[PDB]
């Protein structure tokens, strides 16, 4: 897991680093690592079929899930890009690809290995603190996790079988996965009873995640039974390095959490809309005192009354851009709810983007 | 045998104010000339509003409230009448519906001093003075904050002997008011972190609700109620000493002069009442 993609060989035959892949941008280009000159290149759409976008795809710890894939005008502004050759008798794509200045087809490829970032049409969805009811399918990520079937930290998917949530909810002596149980697109928390369960094989938590700071706090559900894509669950996609986040820029937040500090958590999914908050404001003297890491974001409004609260933890932080929604932050913990100066404080999946396809391929 | 009233007088005084105090004089019960104040005043421009240049001779007036104050050279423009400037919504606004004669005038250099004062019990009783500047300068607010009769700006001397982390100053307030906002609370590890009320500046404060110290604008007749005040910048750290603002705190203010072609700029909104009515008429005829 951890030796993957780090610049030094492990294995013999050098795996470890001629076959580091990862996406980019909101229009999913994709990149190889180039050991030679130690960067990351887009790839051409010549000769180049299906056939290699299934294993592109299987070494991205996506398996053999593939939506989609086309070519598109290149946008990163790159010099070089890889160039596949078909004369090559090998199985392997990573030995096929060699440097070339440009692509005859003026294109390089867009590649989506699972149909997520979209959910039927919504138009009213205030629900946490200060707003109205909300309406069923616009959250199909959104799962909420049980021990002894009442609610504990939520949930987002970004695969048929895996969970990505909040380490502090899985910490000792909660780390077994025995205790967890996951019910995914139930509404209602009167309704997530009888038989809704998905039970979670293996529990996932950060190497060096730190109660004390809170910091690293990341944390992966795995589910023995991969879960039956509809109208009512679908994905999430993973966000790739490289989008221009602008501050200010309009998110939703969701969870069942309570409706104010210190109540009960609430019977029926809540989202609403937050605001992106930018990190050197808020490590700031100021707002926590040089308490965020790099790996934690802030995201609200300083003037409170919409924010996140017990019960909310392990919600998505999504955002629209391109008619994709994208999973940027999960929820670690929040000084109060609904209060100003004080918001809620997330953690940054940017920067365990890597991490989870480290977890997702060895355990594949 | 009725006597002059002398408006001319008034205006080519030594002392000229500022838009954040400018004054008013009921002018009644004595004579003037238009062509007098027109000719002994250096005007630049002279324009009436509700009320005609031309028959302002031998009509008169019952009283005539009169009101100057100098011109800052980059706020010449805000003076539009109507207009969402600096100088109409936080020095002095002027009154569209009613009879009003603006007057824009100078007075050389040589005979000019200005007395910029700051009009207001919530900014004066907790610290404040001359206003630090050079022999030549006009102040003009840039946005006004109104309290209420009890804003202790100083905070107490309890939440802070017990504090530990953001320890902002604090001061025994006076005998009649109300203790500062500090709600300890508790992050990780750090305990008692009191992050007492209206805390980065009265201007920045995201929160315009809790933060006593409210924005408004003026109105016709009312001057600024007060101006801004820094609230981590208020009080020494010794706990038995009063509520001694320091002069470094006042943000919300700016120092722009008054100086035109070698000569300084001078406004007026000669505010009327009483057309063909009173005992301060004229000689114009
Ligand atoms: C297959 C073959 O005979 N030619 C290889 C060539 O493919 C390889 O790129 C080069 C150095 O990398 O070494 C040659 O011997
Ligand atoms: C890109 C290039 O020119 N190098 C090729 C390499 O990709 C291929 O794997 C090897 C053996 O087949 O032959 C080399 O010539
Ligand atoms: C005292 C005064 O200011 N009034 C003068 C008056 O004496 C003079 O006779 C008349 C004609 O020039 O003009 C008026 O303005
Ligand atoms: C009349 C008046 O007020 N102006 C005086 C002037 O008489 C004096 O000779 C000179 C000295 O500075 O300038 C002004 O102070
Ligand atoms: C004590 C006082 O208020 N006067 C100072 C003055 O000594 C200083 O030279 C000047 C420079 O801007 O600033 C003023 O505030
Ligand atoms: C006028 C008065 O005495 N009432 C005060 C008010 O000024 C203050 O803004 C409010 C909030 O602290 O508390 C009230 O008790």
């Amino acid at each position: 897991p951890s030796n993957w993609c780090d610049g030094v060989s492990h294995c013999p035959g050098g795996e470890d680093e001629n076959r580091c892949v990862r996406l980019y941008g909101p229009n999913f280009i994709l990149q190889v690592y180039s050991s030679q000159r130690k960067s990351w290149h887009p790839v051409c759409q010549d000769d180049w079929n299906e056939n290699y976008g299934r294993a592109a795809c299987r070494d991205m710890g996506y398996k053999n899930n593939f939506y989609s894939s086309q070519g598109i005008v290149d946008d990163s502004g790159s010099t070089s890009f890889m160039k596949l050759n078909t004369s090559a008798g090998n199985v392997d794509i990573y030995k096929k690809l060699y440097h070339s200045d440009a692509c005859s087809s003026k294109a390089v490829v867009s590649l989506r290995c699972i149909a997520c970032g979209v959910n039927l049409n919504s138009s009213r969805q205030s629900r946490i603190v200060g707003g109205e009811s909300a309406l069923p399918g616009a959250w199909p990520w959104q799962v909420s996790l049980h021990v002894q079937n009442v609610h504990v930290c939520g949930g987002s998917i970004i695969t048929p079988e895996w969970i990505v949530t909040a380490a502090h909810c899985v910490e000792k002596p909660l780390n077994n996965p025995w205790h967890w149980t996951a019910f995914a697109g139930i509404l209602r928390q009167s309704f997530m009873f009888y038989g809704a369960g998905y039970q979670v094989e293996k529990v996932i938590s950060h190497p060096n995640y730190d109660s004390k700071t809170k910091n690293n706090d990341i944390a992966l559900m795995k589910l023995q039974k991969p879960l039956t894509f509809n109208d009512l669950v679908k994905p999430v996609c993973l966000p790739n390095p490289g989008m221009m986040l602008q501050p200010e820029q309009l998110c939703w937040i969701s969870g069942w959490g309570a409706t104010e500090e210190k109540g009960k958590t609430s019977e029926v999914l809540n989202a609403a809309k937050v605001l992106l908050i930018e990190t050197q404001r808020c490590n700031s003297r100021y707002v926590y005192d040089n308490l965020i890491t790099p790996a934690m974001i802030c995201a609200g409004f300083l003037q409170g009354n919409v924010d996140s609260c017990q019960g909310d933890a392990g919600g998505p932080l999504v955002t629209s851009k391109n008619n994709i929604w994208w999973l940027i932050g999960d929820t670690s913990w929040g000084s109060g709810c609904a209060k100003a100066y004080r918001p809620g404080v997330y953690g940054n999946v940017m920067v365990f983007t890597d991490w989870i396809y480290r977890q997702m391929r060895a355990d594949g | 045998n009725l006597p002059d009233c002398d408006i001319d007088n008034w205006l080519n005084n030594v002392s000229v104010p500022s838009p954040l105090n400018w004054e008013r004089r009921i002018f009644s019960n004595c004579n003037f000339n238009l062509s007098t104040l027109l000719r002994l005043v250096h005007v630049d421009s002279f324009s009436c509003n509700n009320l005609d240049k031309s028959k302002i001779f031998g009509s008169c007036f019952n009283s005539i409230t009169v009101d100057k104050f100098a011109i800052p050279n980059r706020r010449r423009d805000d003076l539009q009448l109507g207009s969402s400037g600096f100088l109409q919504s936080s020095n002095y606004k002027i009154d569209i519906s009613s009879s009003s004669c603006q007057l824009y005038y100078s007075l050389p250099l040589v005979n000019v001093t200005i007395n910029n004062f700051n009009p207001s019990s919530w900014n004066r009783r907790y610290g404040f003075g001359s206003f630090n500047l050079s022999s030549y300068d006009v102040v003009y607010s840039d946005h006004c904050f109104s309290v209420n009769s009890d804003f202790c700006p100083c905070a107490d001397p309890s939440v802070v002997n017990s504090c530990a982390k953001s320890k902002p100053p604090s001061a025994i307030c006076p005998a009649g008011t109300k203790y500062r906002h500090c709600d300890l609370d508790t992050t990780l590890y750090v305990k008692n972190w009191c992050r007492c009320s209206c805390l980065p500046d009265p201007i920045s404060t995201y929160s315009p609700n809790t933060c006593p110290q409210k924005k408004v604008v003026v109105g016709i007749g009312e001057h600024c109620p007060g101006l801004g005040i820094n609230e981590e910048k208020c009080g020494t750290q010794l706990n038995h000493s009063s509520c001694f603002c320091s002069p470094d705190a006042f943000l919300g203010w700016s120092f722009d002069s008054c100086i035109s072609n070698n000569r300084c700029n001078i406004f007026s909104n000669f505010i009327f009442n009483g057309i063909n009515s009173g005992t301060t008429c004229s000689n114009d005829l």
